[PDB]
Protein backbone atom coordinates (compact mmCIF):
# COMPACT_ATOMS: atom_id res chain seq x y z
CA UNK A 1 0.00 0.00 0.00
CA UNK A 2 0.68 3.30 -0.87
CA UNK A 3 1.09 6.10 2.36
CA UNK A 4 -2.96 6.92 4.01
CA UNK A 5 -4.07 8.88 6.73
CA UNK A 6 -0.68 10.04 7.96
CA UNK A 7 -0.90 13.46 10.15
CA UNK A 8 1.95 16.20 11.02
CA UNK A 9 1.18 18.57 14.27
CA UNK A 10 1.77 22.00 12.99
CA UNK A 11 1.53 22.79 16.30
CA UNK A 12 4.45 20.84 17.73
CA UNK A 13 6.14 22.68 20.01
CA UNK A 14 9.86 22.85 19.58
CA UNK A 15 10.90 25.99 22.24
CA UNK A 16 11.17 28.19 31.85
CA UNK A 17 10.53 27.40 35.97
CA UNK A 18 10.31 29.80 37.99
CA UNK A 19 13.52 30.21 40.85
CA UNK A 20 12.74 33.28 43.55
CA UNK A 21 16.68 33.33 43.54
CA UNK A 22 17.20 34.46 40.15
CA UNK A 23 17.87 37.88 39.19
CA UNK A 24 16.35 38.71 35.45
CA UNK A 25 18.70 41.08 33.50
CA UNK A 26 18.13 44.65 31.87
CA UNK B 1 -14.96 17.41 2.03
CA UNK B 2 -13.67 14.73 4.81
CA UNK B 3 -15.71 11.60 4.51
CA UNK B 4 -18.95 11.58 6.32
CA UNK B 5 -17.72 8.99 9.01
CA UNK B 6 -14.59 11.35 9.41
CA UNK B 7 -16.10 14.68 9.44
CA UNK B 8 -18.18 13.48 12.55
CA UNK B 9 -15.08 12.02 14.16
CA UNK B 10 -14.17 15.81 13.50
CA UNK B 11 -16.46 17.31 15.87
CA UNK B 12 -16.62 14.51 18.65
CA UNK B 13 -13.54 15.51 18.81
CA UNK B 14 -13.59 19.24 18.63
CA UNK B 15 -16.20 19.00 21.91
CA UNK B 16 -14.14 16.43 23.81
CA UNK B 17 -16.53 13.40 23.38
CA UNK B 18 -14.25 11.21 21.00
CA UNK B 19 -12.81 7.58 22.22
CA UNK B 20 -12.03 4.39 21.36
CA UNK B 21 -11.22 1.39 22.39
CA UNK B 22 -7.48 -0.37 22.38
CA UNK B 23 -5.48 -2.13 23.09
CA UNK B 24 -2.02 -0.25 24.27
CA UNK B 25 1.15 -2.02 23.39
CA UNK B 26 3.18 0.44 25.17
CA UNK B 27 6.05 3.11 23.82
CA UNK B 28 9.30 2.17 21.63
CA UNK B 29 12.11 4.71 21.19
CA UNK B 30 12.72 5.82 17.35
CA UNK B 31 15.14 8.13 15.85
CA UNK B 32 12.64 10.39 13.98
CA UNK B 33 10.17 12.54 14.77
CA UNK B 34 7.79 11.62 11.76
CA UNK B 35 6.99 8.59 9.38
CA UNK B 36 4.84 6.07 8.46
CA UNK B 37 7.54 4.04 8.31
CA UNK B 38 9.29 5.10 11.42
CA UNK B 39 6.20 4.41 12.99
CA UNK B 40 5.55 1.18 11.48
CA UNK B 41 8.77 -0.22 12.52
CA UNK B 42 8.04 0.67 16.20
CA UNK B 43 5.01 -0.89 15.96
CA UNK B 44 6.53 -4.19 14.97
CA UNK B 45 8.93 -3.88 17.61
CA UNK B 46 6.22 -3.50 20.16
CA UNK B 47 4.10 -6.87 18.75
CA UNK B 48 7.27 -8.89 19.16
CA UNK B 49 7.73 -8.14 22.88
CA UNK B 50 5.89 -9.82 25.78
CA UNK B 51 4.63 -7.56 28.06
CA UNK B 52 0.73 -7.58 27.97
CA UNK B 53 -0.96 -5.44 26.30
CA UNK B 54 -3.59 -3.65 28.14
CA UNK B 55 -7.27 -2.82 27.65
CA UNK B 56 -8.56 0.61 27.62
CA UNK B 57 -10.12 4.21 25.66
CA UNK B 58 -8.56 6.37 23.46
CA UNK B 59 -9.99 9.80 24.41
CA UNK B 60 -8.81 12.00 21.86
CA UNK B 61 -9.00 16.17 22.31
CA UNK B 62 -7.53 18.95 21.55
CA UNK B 63 -6.92 18.73 26.15
CA UNK B 64 -4.78 15.08 25.18
CA UNK B 65 -4.78 11.47 24.47
CA UNK B 66 -5.88 9.91 27.37
CA UNK B 67 -5.99 6.56 28.07
CA UNK B 68 -7.80 5.09 30.62
CA UNK B 69 -7.65 1.51 31.93
CA UNK B 70 -10.68 -0.46 31.31
CA UNK B 71 -10.07 -2.72 34.42
CA UNK B 72 -8.72 -0.36 36.81
CA UNK B 73 -10.01 3.49 35.42
CA UNK B 74 -6.50 4.04 35.87
CA UNK B 75 -5.39 7.42 33.77
CA UNK B 76 -2.19 5.43 32.49
CA UNK B 77 -1.24 7.84 29.15
CA UNK B 78 -2.24 11.46 29.31
CA UNK B 79 -0.20 13.04 26.70
CA UNK B 80 -0.92 16.53 26.03
CA UNK B 81 -1.17 17.42 22.27
CA UNK B 82 1.72 19.98 21.64
CA UNK B 83 4.47 16.82 22.62
CA UNK B 84 2.58 14.71 19.64
CA UNK B 85 5.04 15.37 16.54
CA UNK B 86 3.39 12.95 14.01
CA UNK B 87 0.60 10.07 13.57
CA UNK B 88 -0.13 7.53 11.05
CA UNK B 89 -1.82 4.20 10.81
CA UNK B 90 -0.48 0.65 9.76
CA UNK B 91 -0.03 -1.09 6.37
CA UNK B 92 1.13 -4.06 8.36
CA UNK B 93 -1.96 -3.98 11.23
CA UNK B 94 -5.27 -2.71 9.57
CA UNK B 95 -6.06 -1.81 13.45
CA UNK B 96 -2.46 -0.90 13.98
CA UNK B 97 -2.16 2.97 15.39
CA UNK B 98 0.88 5.09 16.93
CA UNK B 99 1.54 8.05 17.37
CA UNK B 100 5.13 9.57 18.05
CA UNK B 101 6.21 12.31 20.83
CA UNK B 102 8.81 13.68 23.09
CA UNK B 103 10.18 11.76 25.65
CA UNK B 104 13.20 15.49 27.21
CA UNK B 105 15.09 15.46 23.58
CA UNK B 106 14.44 11.75 22.43
CA UNK B 107 11.64 10.51 20.67
CA UNK B 108 9.24 7.61 21.89
CA UNK B 109 6.34 5.55 19.56
CA UNK B 110 3.18 4.59 21.32
CA UNK B 111 1.64 1.61 19.41
CA UNK B 112 -1.96 1.34 19.78
CA UNK B 113 -4.19 -2.16 18.60
CA UNK B 114 -7.63 -0.73 18.04
CA UNK B 115 -10.42 -3.51 18.85
CA UNK B 116 -13.10 -2.51 16.49
CA UNK B 117 -11.81 0.54 14.39
CA UNK B 118 -9.74 0.89 11.79
CA UNK B 119 -5.90 2.51 12.44
CA UNK B 120 -6.72 4.84 9.96
CA UNK B 121 -10.14 6.25 12.10
CA UNK B 122 -7.83 6.96 15.07
CA UNK B 123 -5.18 8.54 12.79
CA UNK B 124 -7.83 11.24 11.22
CA UNK B 125 -9.09 11.56 15.01
CA UNK B 126 -5.56 12.89 16.56
CA UNK B 127 -4.95 14.59 13.32
CA UNK B 128 -8.15 16.67 14.32
CA UNK B 129 -6.56 17.28 17.78
CA UNK B 130 -3.70 18.56 15.87
CA UNK B 131 -5.83 20.83 14.18
CA UNK B 132 -7.56 22.12 17.52
CA UNK B 133 -3.66 22.00 18.90
CA UNK B 134 -2.16 25.04 16.21
CA UNK B 135 -5.60 27.09 16.65
CA UNK B 136 -5.01 27.68 20.09
CA UNK C 1 44.30 41.88 37.73
CA UNK C 2 45.20 39.12 35.64
CA UNK C 3 42.73 36.03 35.64
CA UNK C 4 43.64 34.09 39.19
CA UNK C 5 42.11 31.15 40.69
CA UNK C 6 39.72 30.21 38.18
CA UNK C 7 38.57 26.49 38.13
CA UNK C 8 37.16 24.21 35.28
CA UNK C 9 35.54 20.93 36.30
CA UNK C 10 36.44 17.82 34.20
CA UNK C 11 33.87 16.15 35.90
CA UNK C 12 31.27 18.30 34.35
CA UNK C 13 28.40 15.66 32.88
CA UNK C 14 28.05 16.74 29.70
CA UNK C 15 25.45 13.61 28.70
CA UNK C 16 17.18 8.51 31.10
CA UNK C 17 13.65 7.91 33.12
CA UNK C 18 12.56 4.40 33.31
CA UNK C 19 8.94 4.14 32.10
CA UNK C 20 7.31 0.92 32.97
CA UNK C 21 5.69 0.80 29.49
CA UNK C 22 8.37 1.36 27.75
CA UNK C 23 9.93 -1.74 25.23
CA UNK C 24 13.91 -1.81 25.09
CA UNK C 25 15.23 -2.55 21.27
CA UNK C 26 17.29 -5.19 20.55
CA UNK D 1 53.17 22.42 46.14
CA UNK D 2 49.60 24.34 46.89
CA UNK D 3 49.64 27.09 49.48
CA UNK D 4 49.53 25.78 53.29
CA UNK D 5 45.96 27.09 54.03
CA UNK D 6 44.48 25.51 50.46
CA UNK D 7 46.17 22.25 51.32
CA UNK D 8 44.54 22.54 54.50
CA UNK D 9 41.34 23.41 52.61
CA UNK D 10 41.60 20.72 50.23
CA UNK D 11 41.85 18.20 53.20
CA UNK D 12 38.61 19.46 54.53
CA UNK D 13 36.83 19.29 51.09
CA UNK D 14 37.82 15.79 51.14
CA UNK D 15 36.31 14.84 54.69
CA UNK D 16 33.47 17.79 53.43
CA UNK D 17 34.37 19.32 56.99
CA UNK D 18 34.79 22.70 54.54
CA UNK D 19 32.00 25.82 55.17
CA UNK D 20 32.40 29.06 54.46
CA UNK D 21 30.00 32.01 55.46
CA UNK D 22 28.62 34.31 52.92
CA UNK D 23 26.20 35.82 51.62
CA UNK D 24 24.05 34.76 48.95
CA UNK D 25 23.23 36.65 46.23
CA UNK D 26 21.10 34.81 43.86
CA UNK D 27 21.63 33.44 40.63
CA UNK D 28 21.78 35.14 37.10
CA UNK D 29 21.35 33.48 33.71
CA UNK D 30 24.73 33.24 31.49
CA UNK D 31 25.45 32.22 27.89
CA UNK D 32 28.68 30.61 28.63
CA UNK D 33 29.94 27.68 30.62
CA UNK D 34 33.14 29.27 31.66
CA UNK D 35 34.59 32.22 32.07
CA UNK D 36 36.07 34.54 34.58
CA UNK D 37 34.91 37.62 32.40
CA UNK D 38 30.85 36.20 32.49
CA UNK D 39 31.35 35.57 36.78
CA UNK D 40 32.06 38.88 36.97
CA UNK D 41 29.22 40.33 34.74
CA UNK D 42 26.82 38.33 36.46
CA UNK D 43 28.24 39.27 40.22
CA UNK D 44 27.57 42.90 38.90
CA UNK D 45 23.98 42.00 37.76
CA UNK D 46 23.70 40.42 41.29
CA UNK D 47 25.09 43.65 42.94
CA UNK D 48 23.02 45.65 41.32
CA UNK D 49 19.51 44.28 42.16
CA UNK D 50 17.43 45.12 45.05
CA UNK D 51 16.96 41.74 46.33
CA UNK D 52 17.66 40.88 49.94
CA UNK D 53 21.36 38.94 49.98
CA UNK D 54 20.90 36.00 52.37
CA UNK D 55 23.43 34.81 55.02
CA UNK D 56 24.38 31.47 55.48
CA UNK D 57 27.55 28.67 55.62
CA UNK D 58 28.40 27.66 51.82
CA UNK D 59 29.33 23.78 52.75
CA UNK D 60 32.14 22.42 49.89
CA UNK D 61 32.44 18.61 49.32
CA UNK D 62 32.64 16.01 46.63
CA UNK D 63 28.62 15.57 47.59
CA UNK D 64 27.57 18.97 46.43
CA UNK D 65 27.59 22.74 47.43
CA UNK D 66 24.65 23.32 49.73
CA UNK D 67 23.90 26.92 51.12
CA UNK D 68 22.67 26.56 54.96
CA UNK D 69 20.50 29.79 55.78
CA UNK D 70 21.45 31.42 59.22
CA UNK D 71 18.60 32.17 60.34
CA UNK D 72 16.45 29.27 59.47
CA UNK D 73 18.35 26.59 58.64
CA UNK D 74 16.81 25.66 55.79
CA UNK D 75 18.94 24.20 52.45
CA UNK D 76 18.00 26.70 50.09
CA UNK D 77 20.98 25.90 47.55
CA UNK D 78 21.97 22.47 47.06
CA UNK D 79 23.65 21.70 43.76
CA UNK D 80 25.21 18.54 42.39
CA UNK D 81 29.47 19.04 41.71
CA UNK D 82 28.54 17.11 38.39
CA UNK D 83 26.39 20.17 37.18
CA UNK D 84 28.94 22.69 38.06
CA UNK D 85 31.30 23.60 34.77
CA UNK D 86 33.64 26.35 36.50
CA UNK D 87 33.93 28.58 39.46
CA UNK D 88 36.25 32.07 39.70
CA UNK D 89 36.76 34.72 42.54
CA UNK D 90 35.96 38.49 41.57
CA UNK D 91 38.63 41.09 40.05
CA UNK D 92 35.93 44.00 40.97
CA UNK D 93 35.67 42.49 44.67
CA UNK D 94 38.23 40.71 47.13
CA UNK D 95 35.37 38.61 48.61
CA UNK D 96 33.46 37.81 45.27
CA UNK D 97 32.75 34.45 44.08
CA UNK D 98 30.80 32.67 42.09
CA UNK D 99 29.99 29.29 40.19
CA UNK D 100 28.37 29.01 37.13
CA UNK D 101 26.09 25.73 36.54
CA UNK D 102 23.36 23.59 34.85
CA UNK D 103 19.81 25.06 34.82
CA UNK D 104 17.38 22.04 31.37
CA UNK D 105 20.19 23.57 28.55
CA UNK D 106 20.66 26.95 29.98
CA UNK D 107 23.60 28.62 31.98
CA UNK D 108 23.49 30.01 35.64
CA UNK D 109 25.69 32.30 37.59
CA UNK D 110 25.40 31.38 41.28
CA UNK D 111 27.00 34.91 43.12
CA UNK D 112 28.55 35.34 46.79
CA UNK D 113 30.02 37.57 48.69
CA UNK D 114 32.19 36.00 51.17
CA UNK D 115 31.60 37.16 54.82
CA UNK D 116 35.39 36.97 56.29
CA UNK D 117 37.36 35.13 53.41
CA UNK D 118 38.87 36.09 50.11
CA UNK D 119 37.27 34.83 47.20
CA UNK D 120 39.75 33.00 45.61
CA UNK D 121 39.85 30.66 49.10
CA UNK D 122 36.21 29.43 48.13
CA UNK D 123 37.18 29.66 44.46
CA UNK D 124 39.86 26.92 45.34
CA UNK D 125 37.58 25.14 47.73
CA UNK D 126 35.15 24.68 44.82
CA UNK D 127 37.92 23.44 42.59
CA UNK D 128 38.95 20.60 44.95
CA UNK D 129 35.38 19.66 45.12
CA UNK D 130 36.12 19.11 41.14
CA UNK D 131 38.90 17.09 42.15
CA UNK D 132 36.87 14.58 43.33
CA UNK D 133 33.95 14.95 41.08
CA UNK D 134 36.08 13.32 38.40
CA UNK D 135 37.67 10.70 40.96
CA UNK D 136 34.28 9.60 41.21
Amino acid sequence: KREHACFENPGLNLEKQFNPYEVVRS
Amino acid sequence: SKPHQWQADEEAVRSATCSFSVKYLGCVEVFESRGMQVCEEALKVLRQSRRRPVRGLLHVSGDGLRVVDDETKGLIVDQTIEKVSFCAPDRNHERGFSYICRDTRRWMCHGFLACKDSGERLSHAVGCAFAVCLER
